RNA sequence: CAGAAACUAUGUAGGGUACGACUGUUCGUCGAUUAAAAAGUUACAUGAGCUGGGUUAAAUACGUCGUGAGACAGUAUGGUU
RNA sequence: CGGCCUCUAAGUUUAUAAUCUGAAGAUUAUGACGAUGAGAAAACUUUGGUACCAACAUUUAAAAGUGAAAAUUGUGCAGGAAGGAUAAACCGUACCUAGAAUCUGAAACAAGUAAGCUAGUAGAGAAUACGAAGGCGUGAAUGAGAUAACAAUCAUAAAGGAACUCGGCAAACUAUACCGUAACUUAGGGAUAAGGAGAGCAUGGAAUAUUGUUGUACGACUGUUUAAUUAAAACAAAGCACUUUGCAAAAAGACGAUAAGUCUAAGUAUUGAGUGUGAUUUCAUGUAACGAUACAACAGCUGUCUCUAUGAUUGACUCAGUGAAAUUGGAA
RNA sequence: UCUUACUAUAGUCAGGACUAUAAAGGUCCGAACGGGUUAUCGUUGCAAAGAUAUCCGAAGAACUAUGGUAAGCGAGUGAA
């Protein structure tokens, strides 16, 4: 009996600690990922000095960036206006996204596009976006424009993109949008999801609800319950790479492949270029601890129902 | 002390930095030309 | 490099794509694959 | 002052007064030999003769003092003679 | 057989349009321009794994081997350009490649500089040794003598073996497909542990080839750092912790005589930024591993020393040639 | 045209050993290459940073080439 080189426990992969730089390397297990190259006409190269943290002036505006692996951007559809059934061809890995993407194919025309894959989605699954309205067959089967019960059963499936209004309360969505005709902005990262708290509805006394407001309340991944539009899009599911945050890089060289450069502490500097060298503050004088809020005061959140719960520096565990 | 800062120097970088077209075509390079021209310089650039 | 660097650059000094003619006149046009088509209306 | 050894003092500087351990150093301390293992002056006698144990730095950590920049006859490692 | 020429990347733009702006100018889009890249044929010629041409590995011009080229297949994650297409003009061609007259270092400088090839023997090898061709053994910018002291670079050494010294500084020792291998341990290691061994004085030169072992302090580790006196205990580091960021037109942060605007990001709370800590274990501290770090012990080793001697070369010295410098109030 | 960071396009790393792989490792010994640990010499030097030996890394956070961007009221770049 000999232990294998690859040691699989949980959903995280570990290796034999035959080097000090591979002992603490932990990877999530995703074997279903497409082992080939992405759909080229849906990608473009990410190069230039912006990869090095430089803006149009040429000066460093984002620190600790540059020197990473060559990459390409994946054009991912966060609007999903086109209707009809789409067949998932393969779940792929995107360097620039924590979550996984799915190369869907429109059965009507055959055009392919990328979408943030849900947790559990595999090839062959048929997804559909009801953001552009309901088709005639589905609309005709019920016999009414909106029935709060039958509609959810036929359309509230994992990977389906619907307006938040059509989704029942308590459903987990992962591509929550903000504007009535805007792309998904919230909960797009791996493992993130949002529950639907309530809807501005009224009772007809027949047991059928009907929309009366213009918004809906949803709890975001940060715990903030905020007012979202009624026509805001939302995909039913959770982002594919749930265990992303359980990974470990193991060595300093893997952070350099991810386009991350060394972070020099303020204490390790001289007093000429940091307040600390020679209360916690950034190199430019922004308090780094003490609860100071960097949101602009004159910018009030008119969509906040229940704000985030501040931890106030207390330790969690 | 002085360093060998011109070892491996190419004459293509000499024309792109201190050439005549690098100066007539810029607001700050037209001053250098006129100054060297008003002084009597034969070698206005490169 | 002290002094020769300051002389006027010629084609017999550098090779990295530096071209300079002798005012021999244009006798044709350049093709897209690097050849030359002699226009005998310009030939004298 | 019986002898021997030792004590005190008077002449006398010819030649000697070594070796090692531990102590940053001379201060010193000890080991075992030895007739004995005494001192001082000479710009520390002597670095245009050597060393760098020193004579001064910039690095780093710790300690103490100061609101702070810093300071210290502090401590440790390193540092073109 | 390169350039010119066509195409474009990073980028540039006193090009045009719009927009912002005390002037200068700046921003965005388009155009133009821009190789270090891509460009039909020729021993005669004119869609996206049904993929792609990053790294690595494998296979393939059929007598065998080797090295390319291109392609085939596959592996790992760190997920790997753009665009165009597809009857012979003009310019380069000499010499020099740094140990012998040419590049950069103020110069005829013991330094530095890109690519291909670079006999053979012997090897695992581009190691080490010899050297076929070739070049060289400097432009008197030197040559011939002599072989003191002393210096530099070396060789050997009786007995002793660190007694030297701030300190083992320097030098010396250290030596094949074998049987057997401990505490400890993050279970990978420790480990090539250790311990047993491979005709004449010698199966013989060179290189491989270096003090070894053990235990402490500090830092987990590989790395980075004051170009040219400090390479480390310092910086970074993976991991961990905290604060902040909901993106509805500006997410926060950074930048903008100052804005439009740009990076963040074609990202979205498992995102981004900032801050401290510095793997793991126990919650500052204890181990495995690692160190041109600092220190101690033990064994060996030796000219470090008792205590120096001798030998070698190059200077020093003499003759011929060439010919400096700091310095100097005046000097019996 | 030095140098620091980034950027685009390219190149380079004999041989052997171990490890789960034919290829998965900031693995091991060691040339090229890159460093500059210790000592000696040199100090009007061969050299305004060199010579000799010794030592370190050598598939990577590696090294190298040709261009590009960012510097001087503010501070560019900075594993500091
Ligand atoms: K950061
Ligand atoms: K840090
Ligand atoms: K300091
Ligand atoms: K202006
Ligand atoms: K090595
Ligand atoms: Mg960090
Ligand atoms: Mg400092
Ligand atoms: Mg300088
Ligand atoms: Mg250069
Ligand atoms: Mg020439
Ligand atoms: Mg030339
Ligand atoms: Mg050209
Ligand atoms: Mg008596
Ligand atoms: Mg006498
Ligand atoms: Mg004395
Ligand atoms: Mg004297
Ligand atoms: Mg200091
Ligand atoms: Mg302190
Ligand atoms: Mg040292
Ligand atoms: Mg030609
Ligand atoms: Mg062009
Ligand atoms: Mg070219
Ligand atoms: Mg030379
Ligand atoms: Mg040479
Ligand atoms: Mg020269
Ligand atoms: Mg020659
Ligand atoms: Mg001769
Ligand atoms: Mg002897
Ligand atoms: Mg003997
Ligand atoms: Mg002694
Ligand atoms: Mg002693
Ligand atoms: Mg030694
Ligand atoms: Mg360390
Ligand atoms: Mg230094
Ligand atoms: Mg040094
Ligand atoms: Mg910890
Ligand atoms: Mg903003
Ligand atoms: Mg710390
Ligand atoms: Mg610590
Ligand atoms: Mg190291
Ligand atoms: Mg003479
Ligand atoms: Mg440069
Ligand atoms: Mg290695
Ligand atoms: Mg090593
Ligand atoms: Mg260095
Ligand atoms: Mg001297």
């Amino acid at each position: 009996i000999v232990t294998p080189y690859v040691r699989d426990a949980g959903m995280m992969r570990t290796y034999k600690p035959h080097t000090p730089g591979i002992r603490h390397l932990k990877r999530p297990i995703n074997d279903h990922l497409w082992k080939g190259r992405p759909y080229l006409p849906l990608t473009f190269p990410k190069k230039g000095q912006s990869k090095g943290g430089r803006n149009h002036s040429g000066r460093v505006t984002v620190r600790h960036r540059g020197g990473g692996h060559k990459r390409r951007i994946r054009m991912v559809d966060f609007e999903r206006w086109i209707p009809g059934p789409h067949t998932v061809l393969r779940i792929e890995y995107d360097p620039g996204r924590s979550a996984h993407i799915a190369l869907v194919k429109e059965e009507a025309t055959g055009r392919k596009s990328y979408i943030v894959a849900a947790d559990g989605m595999r090839a062959g699954d048929v997804v559909q976006s009801y953001r552009s309205g309901l088709p005639q067959d589905l609309l005709d089967s019920m016999g009414g424009v909106v029935d709060p019960g039958i509609l959810a059963a036929r359309t509230c499936w994992r990977g389906n993109c619907l307006p938040v209004s059509m989704i029942p309360v308590g459903t987990q969505i992962y591509c929550v949008g903000s504007r009535p005709d805007g792309k998904a902005v919230f909960c797009r990262s791996a493992g993130t999801y949002a529950t639907i708290i309530s809807k501005e509805e009224e009772t007809r006394e027949d047991g059928t609800k009907v929309m009366t407001g213009k918004f809906v309340n949803v709890r975001l991944q940060s715990g903030e319950i905020r007012r979202v539009s009624k026509d805001a899009c939302a995909t039913v599911g959770i982002a594919s790479n749930i265990m992303h945050h359980y990974r470990q890089l193991g060595k300093a060289g893997r952070s350099r492949w991810l386009n991350i450069r060394p972070t020099v502490r303020g204490l390790a500097m001289n007093a000429n270029d940091h307040p600390h060298g020679g209360h916690p503050v950034s190199p430019w004088g922004t308090p780094a601890k003490g609860g100071y809020k960097t949101r602009r005061k004159s910018n009030v959140n008119k969509w906040v129902v229940t704000p985030r719960v501040r931890n106030m520096g207390v330790r969690r565990n | 002390g002085p360093r060998p800062t011109m070892s491996g120097a190419t004459r293509l970088v000499q024309k792109r930095r201190h050439g005549f077209l690098s100066r007539v075509k810029t607001k700050n390079g037209q001053k250098t030309l006129k100054r060297r021209l008003a002084k009597g310089r034969l070698r206005l650039s490169a | 490099g002290l002094k020769y660097r300051k002389l006027r650059l010629t084609t017999k000094d550098v090779n990295k794509g530096f071209y300079k003619g002798n005012r021999t006149g244009s006798m044709g046009t350049h093709t897209s694959y690097g050849t030359y088509k002699i226009d005998y209306t310009k030939v004298r």
